């Protein structure tokens, strides 16, 4: 530190790894908005917000690549079990389209009459 | 003796961020912080009668 | 001198009272044996190897 | 964390000193078979 | 058992886990050296090397896909939040330009003052 009472050598020594990186902390720009327990795409990363937040406001991005329940689909594509599953950020909702749209998981359990799936969110490579 | 060794010791480096709800805390560091060294001198007088 | 007995700690007169003593019992080893090893023996007192 | 990147810190650890004989061997007396001892002070 | 008295069948019951995975050991070859904690791809397998090790050593390598924090990067180049960040080989550096680099994570935190950045480490693809 500065003003020591004393000359000294600090030998600082790294450490690569500072947190576990299930989580993910993100700004959100002008025109996002997030809500509590439910996905988004904010800076390249994709996850589940775990709070509310407006512009200029800290939300967290829960990146686990556990398996989530979801209802933000496309309703007129099926899910089948399997099927890569695709996040549009234009229309904010998740689809089997591809193309251009980010890949963000794979679907463990099919559409449901309820149009409600499971899925297992990607490392996002 | 003659030479005084230096003086080692480790320290902790965590420093406390806020935390949002589904943060992942981040860890501290250690460094090693060593003295320096210092060494005695031999003085001497005397008389004869 | 007196800066080894003070300063160098593993330095005492104990370690020199060990050699003192040490190399007096190899003396005594050396005095009352060298007169035999050393002698130049005539053949009256040489025996070969048989 | 990384006992490998504190390794190198020789003075940060314990030293142990591992035991072994060192030192010359004892002496002993061999030639009492052989000699007759006289032990008079005022010879 | 040798010498038993009668002949006994051995049946190994299979079983396909043999490590969590968060790790693995390469052995250097004639042109590789690691120090404790920093970032270099070995064998194939890119990660935090856990010891210092000269060529013909053997080393470890950290893959745990977690967040790391490396100064390793390269200084020209402007790494934000979210861009992808890839291993240029030559120059044993991180570098933001795909070319054919090796991809290796995604950076959390932009470029600071001091160069430094974090990133969570993508698996090894």
């Amino acid at each position: 530190f500065k003003g020591q009472p004393t000359p000294s050598t600090i030998t600082q020594i790294t450490r690569a790894k500072i947190s576990d990186g299930k989580s993910v902390r993100v700004i959100l720009s002008e025109g996002e908005s997030t809500k509590t327990q439910q996905f988004y795409l904010i800076n390249g990363f994709f996850g589940v917000a775990m709070q509310d937040g407006e512009k200029g406001d800290e939300v967290t991005l829960q990146i686990e690549q556990a398996e989530y329940e979801t209802d933000n689909i496309v309703t007129s594509e099926a899910f089948e079990a399997g099927k890569l599953i695709y996040w549009d950020n234009t229309a904010k909702k998740f689809t089997t389209t591809s193309a251009s749209n980010r890949l963000v998981g794979r679907v463990t359990d099919g559409k449901d009459s309820n149009n409600v799936i499971w899925f297992i969110l990607l490392p996002q490579q | 003796p003659q030479v005084m060794d230096a003086k080692w010791a480790l320290q902790g480096n965590c420093v406390f961020l806020e935390h949002i709800e589904g943060e992942e805390i981040k860890f501290g560091t250690i460094n090693a912080e060593n003295g320096p060294v210092a060494r005695i001198q031999t003085y001497a007088t005397g008389f004869e009668y | 001198t007196k800066e080894m007995k003070d300063f160098n700690q593993t330095f005492s007169v104990e370690i020199l009272n060990k050699s003192i003593g040490e190399s007096y019992n190899a003396l005594l080893n050396h005095i009352h044996l060298s007169p035999i090893i050393n002698f130049n023996y005539k053949a009256s007192n040489k025996t070969a190897f048989k | 964390m990384t006992f490998s990147s504190t390794s190198n810190l020789k003075e940060l650890l314990r030293k142990v000193v591992l035991d072994v004989e060192l030192g010359r061997e004892q002496v002993q007396l061999l030639y009492k078979p052989i000699y007759d001892s006289i032990a008079d002070s005022n010879l």
